[PDB]
């Protein structure tokens, strides 16, 4: 009814539009946030890194199952992702990237399962039916490490035990404002490639109790800062895919409010000009 | 006054209450109506005004005419019926007279259909084909300016914002009967001194100058002088 | 003197060069001065206390960490909780259940 | 001065053009129906002294007068565009 409600639909589309507006400056607030505080864990696990690396290859050389190479017969994952929608399709690119990998070892004949972060991958997960042992969720801005120690306790305690040879991290790398990755990254054992020292362990570190304790939790601590990373560059991520998903929200807006502009006058020159036709030839 | 031999400026205060006017008497009249209810004479009585506004090897009058769109509806007939006459079109905005730039015309909706090659020269074509491109270019760099920040703006795309600031002040002049406001003298500008100075700035000597050099001054003749002691 | 960090991975919790600090350490109580020897431990929830240059006095509550110290630097490698309470295997157990159901 | 619904007044005048049997413009309005409001408003002024001063034969002389008026229009649903409005 061009007279009565099409004339609403374009303030509802224009409402709509002025919302997203404000929600793209929003996202790309928070991006900045988040920016901030995935620079700061960088040099905590850069550090814990470098005191690895001396232990590890170090002239006396150590074993750890953590770090030493096993041979595989079950893989697992741990799967981050987003409990709020919109970002595009930022979370379905890493599932199906996943799903190709998970299906590769699958037709090895390698069992595999997941851990969770975040209600999408849960969601989508079982709608596949993927074996999921562990699920953490509700996060929000200001992720904490408190949490995910839980699903990672379990993924350690399966991969020392030997019911998991392989772990890995599932997660989008922000690589930059414009673009951002789905990636998947390995975490036990330890992948990471040898280094070489003369002053480190030549003026070696006394130890206290010992170095075996501290290789131990060290390892644990270690493990624990790479999937916090990972959280907190996934969540930079979904503010980013955010901000450009509400950029088109807000073009595609414009461009049906103008299509709704032209109908409407249409209408608007037609029934005036119906209502003359009918007022003249009433005047018989 | 053309017979005379002289050229001459008619101003037309309102273009659509002519149309109306016509709309009335016809009405009263009780001619038979037209779409949208206009009168069925329209475009004729449209044509007998406009018609009369042109260039005799005597002498010319132009016409510049204020426009009123009956619903912002560019489609009804009183704009499509007025357009289709216009050479020109120049609009004056209030978010440009915030900036306290006068004249406040925008010059990215501002058009005119002698702005061509064949018409006006490639020298004057280009420089307003420039113009209109860096200030394009600047009303997107400002969303990026605004939603992001000056640091995801590279060193090309400071040169812009710093050509399209000099630029837009460029475009403010004092105008004689306006001296009772500026405090400053009028000033006439001629085509090829504004045409040399955009041509100026966009090669980009004159770049060094500071930004308020080109605010109000006249021509860039001016500005280097205004440069010199600002 | 050396200079000393405080960093979680989640923080920097503090940095700046220090005359002695007093730390908790694994198997009793430790002081580090300038230019002692390498030294590794971890450390038990508690106060470590810090003079910062000019022998300001500054103490800061650590859930746990990992102390190191090298020529001219001691970091603290702290973290949030003690994690050996492993109660969030039970946080895993209807993780399992509310996919059966 | 306050008039109250000029749109009612408009509707009265349409109602004596149609009996009257003149000719009907948009919206069934006669076509002088912008003369009958526009001659009315203009009439709301302020007149300089020597107008006044004319009017009375001078027996007002430094004053200025004025007639302020604020008239009424009913929308019937939001919308601006219709012809009385």
């Amino acid at each position: 009814a061009g007279a009565k409600d099409i004339r609403s639909k374009i303030a509802s589309v224009q409402n709509t539009q002025k919302i997203t507006k404000a929600m793209e400056m929003v996202a790309a607030s928070k991006m900045r946030k988040s920016q901030d505080r995935m620079a700061a864990s960088r040099p905590y696990a850069e550090t814990m890194r470098k005191v690895i690396g001396h232990l590890a290859h170090g002239n006396l050389e150590y074993k750890h199952p953590y770090l030493e190479d096993r041979d595989v017969k079950r893989v697992g994952y741990l799967v981050v992702s987003t409990d709020r929608g919109l970002a595009g399709g930022l979370n379905i690119n890493l599932f199906k990237k996943l799903l190709a990998e998970m299906k590769t070892w699958t037709d090895k004949g390698v069992q595999a399962d997941l851990a969770m972060i975040g209600s999408k991958g849960v969601s989508f997960f079982n709608s596949v039916g993927g074996n999921v042992v562990a699920q953490v969720t509700g996060m929000g801005d200001n992720p904490s490490l408190s949490e995910l120690i839980g699903p990672v306790k379990v993924m350690l305690q399966a991969y020392d035990e030997g019911r998991l040879d392989k772990l890995y991290i599932v997660s989008n790398k922000f690589i930059n404002t414009m673009s951002q990755v789905p990636t998947i990254s390995q975490l036990l054992p330890l992948p990471a490639s040898d280094d070489d020292d003369l002053k480190h362990k030549s003026w070696d570190y006394l130890y206290e109790p010992d170095p075996k304790a501290l290789l131990d939790t060290l390892l644990r601590r270690y493990v624990e800062s790479q999937v916090y990373q990972g959280v907190v560059e996934n969540l930079a991520s979904e503010q980013a895919a955010r901000m450009v998903a509400m950029k088109a929200a807000t073009d595609n807006g414009g461009s049906l409010i103008k299509e709704l502009q032209l109908v409407y006058n249409k209408a608007r020159q037609a029934s005036i000009t119906q209502e003359l036709t009918e007022i003249v030839s009433g005047a018989a | 006054f053309r017979d005379e031999g002289r050229d001459v400026l008619l101003f037309v205060d309102n273009i659509y209450r002519y149309t109306l006017a016509g709309t009335e008497v016809s009405a009263l009249l009780g001619r038979m109506p037209s779409a949208v209810g206009y009168q069925p004479t329209l475009a004729e009585e449209m044509g007998v005004l406009q018609e009369r506004i042109t260039s005799t090897k005597t002498g010319s009058i132009t016409s510049v005419q204020a426009v009123y769109v009956p619903a912002d509806d560019l489609t009804d007939p009183s704009p499509a019926t007025t357009f289709a006459h216009l050479d020109a079109t120049v609009v004056l905005s209030r978010q440009i007279a915030s900036l306290g730039i006068y004249p406040a015309v925008d010059p990215l909706d501002s058009t005119s259909r002698q702005l061509d090659p064949l018409v006006v020269g490639q020298e004057h074509y280009d420089t307003a084909r420039g113009v209109q491109s860096i200030l394009q270019r600047y009303q997107e760099l400002k969303d990026i300016i605004a939603i992001l920040g000056m640091d995801e703006l590279s060193e090309e795309d400071k040169l812009v914002v710093a050509r399209a600031r000099k630029i837009q002040r460029f475009l403010s002049q004092p105008f004689f009967v306006a001296e009772v406001f500026t405090g400053s003298p009028g000033k006439y500008v001629s085509l090829k001194d504004t045409i040399r100075g955009f041509k100026g700035i966009m090669e980009g000597e004159y770049d060094h100058l500071p930004e308020q050099a080109f605010y109000m001054v006249g021509s860039i003749e001016e500005a280097v002088e205004k440069a010199k002691k600002l | 003197t050396y200079h000393l960090d405080v960093v979680s991975a989640e923080q920097q919790m503090f940095s700046g060069l220090v005359e002695k600090i007093q730390v908790t350490g694994s198997e009793g109580e430790l002081g580090i001065y300038p230019g002692h020897a390498p030294l590794l431990t971890a450390i038990k929830p508690g106060m470590i206390r810090i003079v910062k240059q000019h022998g300001h006095e500054e103490f800061i509550y650590l859930s746990g960490g990992i102390l190191e110290v090298q020529p001219g630097n001691v970091t603290v490698l702290a973290d949030t909780a003690i994690r050996g309470q492993d109660l969030d295997e039970a946080r895993a157990m209807e993780a399992k259940r509310k996919a059966e159901e | 001065i306050i008039y109250d619904d000029l749109s009612k007044q408009a509707v009265a005048y349409r109602q004596i053009s149609l009996l009257l049997r003149r000719p009907p413009g948009r919206e069934a309005f006669p076509g002088d129906v912008f003369y009958l409001h526009s001659r009315l408003l203009e009439r709301a002024a302020r007149v300089n002294a020597e107008y006044v001063e004319a009017f009375t034969k001078g027996e007002v002389k430094g004053k200025t007068g004025s007639l302020t008026a604020l008239p009424i229009i009913e929308t019937q649903a939001g919308d601006v565009s219709a012809f009385v409005p």
